[PDB]
């Protein structure tokens, strides 16, 4: 069923899982018409589908053409990601196919559902759990393959660069929940905080910098911080 | 007019005839019902005054043969049987009606309820749902099951209805996922109207069987079956003129005589908002939505 708090520990055994995030599949800029109606433009976007335990993230990028001609995108959005997922998980060797696939949206179930019929077997499983993967369009790297692509494609990453050889996936995840959650809360300064200090850089195949263990815990506390001020600078307090 | 006589009342009950339903005391010199209609199926029905746990019944044609009621008690019911001694059969009732021992089937309703309730419904439709080939009448009770309920257990005693399930490989062609689950016109018309059921007759007379299982003996399978089969017509973009203007009277005459006081149970909140306010027939069912609307409010 739903996954929380309480079975959080699931995400970390190692049953293969992908979860799935459709809130950047569909963007668009505004503007103005010359009549002084509003008009939408979509820009690129992408789908989010990670392997929590892995870190390994399938970035498929959606070129603005997939919108030509095309009505009810924000629905049309929801099937165009299921069927992107669908073909992602047939292009999979069967050893690597995930077991449970977790939406981060209740409005993915039926669309995911109905492309996974072939797949009776690999469950779909909505969240209780408010993740912060919108903000991933904040990692610069990222942001710039969506924005540059000129033609459908797929982007393979490892999100969590070479964490993994120091720290469990547990606490991975963890680390990413809170640089996405500080990015989306208050990205100027979350991205300040990563890139104050010059000598720390992050490596050509990475997308983080290079923080030492010590330096992370720093930085994972001026991160807490962030989010903890905006939302005293939110809710006064 | 046809007969069904009754060897004898031994336990209270409550009989019911179609829409009908009458008092019988234990032991009360009752032989049967006379003056049924000839042209459609009937229900006889039951509901012991001891134990209202299980509404059970017969559905039967009198055109296919000669029916009697027998209690038996030694399974607590009261049974349907055949006579092939026909003029025994003829002798016994001519006998029985010479006495005024049967009540009156009554003479026809101004609103024809029994006729545009079963419309088309089917003796030969209702034994292949029913499956009880030696018998010329079909047994039904509260508790059967259906066979899509039993996909998810003794397959003698289940309801074959037709399977209808808006996620699966029969309802969604590959390729087509988006399009086959928001209009679902391909399952209705190619899967289910040309392919299984062959016309609109076949498919009404089972969604109509489906309702009367659920309203007579509260049949929970039954009313799932009925509103999956709404929900798939309502949910086609594509349906043919004349299915919608007589699906349109078939509703409404199920919602004008289903209880007031069994609404709760027998209908879906969604299904019927849905169907009404939502759906791709949502203007296509004046007369339901004016009778739903009038009787119904607080459902919608
Ligand atoms: N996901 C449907 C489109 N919505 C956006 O892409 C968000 C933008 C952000 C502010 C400008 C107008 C809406
Ligand atoms: N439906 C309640 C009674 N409705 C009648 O008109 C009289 C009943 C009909 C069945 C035969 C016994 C008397």
């Amino acid at each position: 069923g739903a996954m929380n708090s309480s079975n959080y520990a699931e995400l970390f055994n190692n049953d293969i899982k992908l979860f799935v995030d459709d809130t950047n599949v569909y963007r668009v800029t505004v503007h103005k018409t010359f009549e002084g109606n509003v008009a939408t433009k979509a820009i690129n976007g992408c789908i989010f589908t990670l392997n929590p335990k892995t870190g390994h993230l399938f970035l498929k990028i959606i070129h603005t053409s997939v919108w030509a001609g095309q009505k009810r995108l924000s629905q049309l959005a929801k099937w165009k990601t299921a069927e992107e997922v669908s073909a992602l998980v047939r292009s999979l060797p069967k050893e690597e196919q995930p077991k449970q696939i977790i939406v981060t949206r209740k409005a993915m179930l039926d669309p995911l559902e109905v492309h996974m019929l072939d797949f009776p077997n690999i469950a779909i499983r909505p969240t209780e759990l408010r993740l912060p993967f919108s903000a991933a369009m904040s990692i610069d790297k990222l942001s710039d393959v969506v924005m540059k692509a000129t033609e459908p494609q797929m982007v393979l990453f490892n999100i969590y660069d070479d964490w993994l050889d120091r720290i469990s996936s547990y606490t991975a995840f963890s680390r990413l929940t809170l640089l996405l959650r500080a990015l989306k809360t208050n990205e100027e300064s979350a991205k300040m905080i990563l890139l104050s200090d010059p000598t720390i850089t992050i490596k050509s195949y990475h997308l983080w910098p290079s923080f030492t263990d010590e330096q992370w815990i720093t930085i994972e506390s001026q991160m807490r911080d962030l989010i903890l001020t905006e939302y005293g600078r939110k809710y006064n307090v | 007019m046809n007969t069904v006589p009754f060897t004898s009342a031994p336990i209270e009950v409550t009989i019911g005839i179609d829409q009908y339903s009458f008092n019988v005391k234990e032991n009360q010199p009752f032989h049967g019902i006379k003056d049924i209609p000839i042209g459609h199926v009937h229900v006889i029905h039951f509901q012991h005054a001891d134990n209202s746990s299980m509404r059970y019944g017969y559905w039967f044609d009198c055109r296919m043969g000669n029916f009697y009621i027998q209690y038996d008690p030694k399974d607590g019911l009261y049974k349907m049987m055949e006579e092939r001694d026909g003029a025994k059969f003829e002798n016994i009732v001519h006998n029985f009606k010479e006495r005024q021992m049967m009540v009156s089937y009554p003479k026809i309703d101004e609103d024809d309820t029994w006729y545009n309730l079963t419309e088309f419904v089917q003796m030969d439709k209702i034994r292949k749902i029913v499956r009880k080939d030696e018998n010329q009448f079909s047994y039904v009770d509260s508790s059967m099951t259906t066979v899509q309920e039993n996909e998810l257990s003794d397959p003698a005693h289940s309801l074959n209805y037709t399977v209808i399930n808006f996620k699966s490989r029969e309802a969604i062609r590959p390729g087509h996922e988006m399009e086959d689950f928001l209009d679902k016109s391909y399952y209705l018309n190619t899967v289910m109207l040309q392919g299984i059921f062959k016309n609109s007759s076949n498919y009404f007379g089972e969604l109509q069987f489906a309702f009367l299982n659920a309203m007579f003996f509260g049949n929970y399978g039954s009313s799932l079956q009925w509103h999956a089969m709404i929900e798939l017509i309502c949910s086609s973009a594509t349906v043919p003129k004349h299915m919608l203007d007589k699906l349109d009277e078939i509703l409404y005459y199920q919602i004008k005589t289903l209880p007031e006081q069994y609404s709760d149970i027998l209908l879906n909140e969604r299904v019927w908002n849905i169907c009404l306010y939502s759906s791709f027939q949502k203007n296509s069912l004046h007369n339901t939505e004016k009778i739903m609307e009038n009787k119904y409010p607080e459902l919608l």
